[PDB]
């Protein structure tokens, strides 16, 4: 059976978060690592374990196999891997190293006191809370460099950020009682131009602030923690008189539905359910005012509305 | 930093 | 790519046409920022 | 693709994308370009008449000339050339421009730094001299008619009154201490009559005040130099400038300490900047990677679909790809909004406006 040399690297890949258990599941992309067919020729009974640590995501890589092609032009699937995380950061093959190293780890870890706190919430009886951090600070650069490559993993057309571009600003979920990171957003902000005039009256520079990776790690996906994570992001950004809009990059059905149900329930809460479905009659500087008032981008704020005034006709 | 041309005429 | 988080190529180059058609007025908008110079 | 099979599938899709075009080619090559504010008239025929100043540079074979041009366009941008002046000029013309409060005046600047006034009725009026090598910078403030600002390669700064009596041959002011290499352009901001710009071969952006001793206000270190920059005809706060990194770069004057954005998209060199006198917001730019590129400020960072993303930034509304050599000038007509003058080195220049299907207009 020479085709078993042959591996989906989508397969191969174990990715496994271990807190109290090890935690294991598969990378929905591998393309970027690994080549566009995801596939990997020349190793029989292929495994690649990737593994974090469920507080300090210490990575912990170790390839095994029954057999392997000698001859090159086969893949260092170890090397092109670690290519891929931080360099002198990933402990290769031995466990027990591994565990001793990220032990020791837990008795100084602290985002808690490093980061700025942004909100709070309750999921099924345990504490979540928010925090907020820049790119340029060494903690944040060792977490995010540890964390990064499930962007790729779990993103298509991701890509490494720059770290070195201060208008980075990166959203941390953690579990408050175990200090466990349950996902991670990076955003950006752009300079909004509004026009002559308000740009030559407040000399405060205004953004729109940008979200561009929203990571929940897969094992606590389908919890919720998404929707109270995009609201936490929301409400921070609404009280930022800086911004003036919310954007998205690139988002897929799933961030399409997640976005469409809590913008939507922030129209209701706030009645533009009512105004929009129950009054026409509205001049258009209204439709601005709302709309810039409620931070919107346009586009969304479009959809939202004439779904508002179909939903209650 | 502009890098002015050398000139050339019109063939016709 | 100033702030970009997904501006990585994707798995697959789609076959398939969201948008066969003539000319209107968005795809005017492609063709301009394409400079008219795309393939 | 190679530029000339590129530029034939540019030309299948210009009755697409423009409303108008016409290329012309020229004896010589032009480094200059501004339209004049002669006022839209129809004439008998069913066109609207224009008129362009250009330039020539035959590096040395015969004599150069300020050129004043007629443009017939179509009654319904709202069609050929004609040379209607023609003036001898000492060396090549390395920038020409009309003063704003009279426009039978025409400032140049040659190849060895010399500053002339011609007038469109007389000819040479005056010789103003005092750089001593070739200069690219040359302008006239909006704000005080006659006042003057030239920049030379000897990295010196002249300021000149030429908007009344008494003799305009010698300079009223200079600066040896403004910057330390080429000077690359410098141009007078359109609200404040005191303030100017200059950019320079040594990476500064200067701001300055002419009434001031310590004339400087701001410096500013930029990535690699920048060839050129443009105030806002809107905003008093807001210019842009760019170079030798491709980018264009926006600046707030009231914290110059970081740029407020950059816009990607040439390839190489940017060396003319203008914003829009029409729509406040719209910037266009050009260079050395052949191709003019308008931009929307007003559309940076906003939300785009990936497919959109492809085709470059959101802020980028239109690229001009006519020309198939360096772009050496252009400009923006004053009184047609979207037509554009635009002259490369390979002797073509080209008169052009978008199509009107653009969101934009
Ligand atoms: C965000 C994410 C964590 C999901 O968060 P979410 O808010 O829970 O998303 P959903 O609303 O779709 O799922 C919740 C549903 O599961 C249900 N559910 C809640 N708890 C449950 C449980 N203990 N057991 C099973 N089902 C449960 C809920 O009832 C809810 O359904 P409902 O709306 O009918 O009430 C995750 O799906 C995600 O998007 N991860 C990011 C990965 C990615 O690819 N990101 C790219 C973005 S750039």
């Amino acid at each position: 059976k020479p085709e078993t040399w042959t591996s989906s690297a989508n397969e191969a890949l174990r990715v496994s978060i271990v807190g109290e258990n090890a935690v294991q599941f598969s990378p929905l992309f591998t393309y970027p690592i690994y080549g566009d067919s995801e596939k990997i020729y020349g190793y029989k009974d292929l495994i690649i374990h990737l593994a974090f640590d469920s507080v300090t995501f210490k990575p912990y890589v170790n390839v095994k196999y029954s057999a392997k092609l000698g001859d090159d032009n086969i893949v260092d699937v170890e090397k092109k891997l670690l290519s891929f995380l931080p360099k002198d950061d990933v402990i290769v093959r031995d466990e027990a190293k591994w565990v001793d190293c990220f032990a020791e780890e837990r008795k100084t870890h602290n985002l808690s006191d490093v980061f700025e706190k942004v909100s709070e919430y309750s999921l099924n009886g345990e504490e979540f809370v928010v925090y907020k951090s820049s790119l340029v600070d060494d903690f944040a650069r060792r977490m995010h460099r540890r964390v990064q490559i499930f962007s790729l993993l779990f993103i298509e057309a991701a890509n490494y950020i720059d770290e070195t571009d201060p208008s980075w600003q990166i959203y941390w979920l953690l579990n408050k009682k175990t200090k466990e990171l349950i996902g991670f957003v990076t955003t950006y902000k752009y300079w909004h131009y509004l026009g002559a005039k308000s740009f030559d009256e407040d000399i405060d520079k205004k953004f729109r602030a940008k979200i561009s990776q929203f990571l929940i790690f897969p094992p606590y996906q389908n919890k919720g923690h998404g929707s109270c994570l995009y609201e936490a992001i929301i409400q921070s950004w609404l009280e930022d008189k800086s911004i003036t809009e919310i954007t998205v990059e690139d988002p897929n059905e799933a961030f399409d539905d997640l976005r469409d149900r809590n913008d939507i329930q922030r129209l209701r809460k706030l009645g533009y359910d009512a105004v929009f479905q129950k009054h026409s009659d509205l001049s258009d500087e209204f439709l601005e005012s709302s709309r810039k008032s409620l931070k919107l981008e346009e586009r969304q704020f479009n959809r939202l509305v004439e779904m508002l005034l179909l939903l209650n006709n | 930093a502009r890098t002015k041309q050398t000139a050339r005429k019109s063939t016709g | 790519g100033k702030g970009l988080g997904k501006g990585g190529a994707k798995r697959h180059r789609k076959v398939l046409r969201d948008n066969i058609q003539g000319i209107t007025k968005p795809a005017i908008r492609r063709l301009a920022r394409r400079g008219g110079v795309k393939r | 693709l190679s530029v000339d099979e590129e530029y034939d599938l540019w030309k299948s899709n210009v009755p697409l994308m423009y409303d108008f075009v016409s290329e012309t080619r020229l004896t010589w090559p032009s480094l200059t370009v501004q339209w004049l504010p002669t006022p839209v008239q129809e004439l008998d025929g069913g066109f609207i008449k224009q008129e362009l100043i250009i330039g020539t540079h035959t590096s040395g074979e015969e004599e150069n000339y300020l050129k004043f041009a007629e443009i017939n366009l179509p009654k319904e941008i709202l069609s050929n050339i004609r040379i209607t002046a023609k003036y001898e000029h000492e060396e090549e013309i390395t920038r020409a421009r009309y003063m704003p409060q009279d426009p039978n005046i025409v400032a140049t600047i040659n190849g060895q730094g010399t500053t002339f006034l011609y007038s469109r009725s007389e000819g040479l009026q005056s010789t103003l001299k005092f750089h001593k090598d070739n200069g690219y910078a040359l302008s006239f403030s909006t704000l005080v008619k006659g006042r003057l600002l030239s920049g030379s390669d000897d990295h010196t700064v002249a300021l000149w009154e030429v908007g009344s009596g008494g003799d305009p041959t010698k300079p009223v002011r200079t600066w040896n201490d403004l910057h330390s290499d080429i000077i690359n352009d410098n141009k007078w901001h359109n609200f404040n009559k005191d303030l100017f710009g200059t950019v320079s071969e040594d990476s500064l952006l200067k701001i300055n005040d002419v009434r001031a001793n310590n004339t400087t206000i701001d410096t500013v270190k930029c990535p690699q130099p920048f060839n050129t920059l443009a105030f806002s005809h809107h905003s008093s706060n807001l210019l842009a400038a760019a170079g030798m990194d491709s980018y264009v770069y926006l600046y707030d004057l009231r914290n110059m300490k970081e740029p407020l954005h950059h816009m990607s998209g040439h390839e190489d060199a940017v060396n003319n900047l203008e914003f829009s006198t029409h729509v406040d917001g719209v910037v266009v730019s050009s260079g050395s990677d052949n191709r003019l590129m308008m931009w929307d400020l007003k559309q940076i960072g906003a939300e785009q679909t990936p497919d959109d993303a492809e085709d470059g930034v959101p802020e980028l509304i239109m690229v001009h790809a006519g020309h198939r050599s360096s772009v050496n000038d252009f400009d923006l007509n004053p009184q047609i909004p979207w037509l554009v003058a635009s002259a490369e080195e390979e002797n073509i220049l080209q008169v052009w406006k978008c199509s009107h299907s653009l969101p934009i207009v």
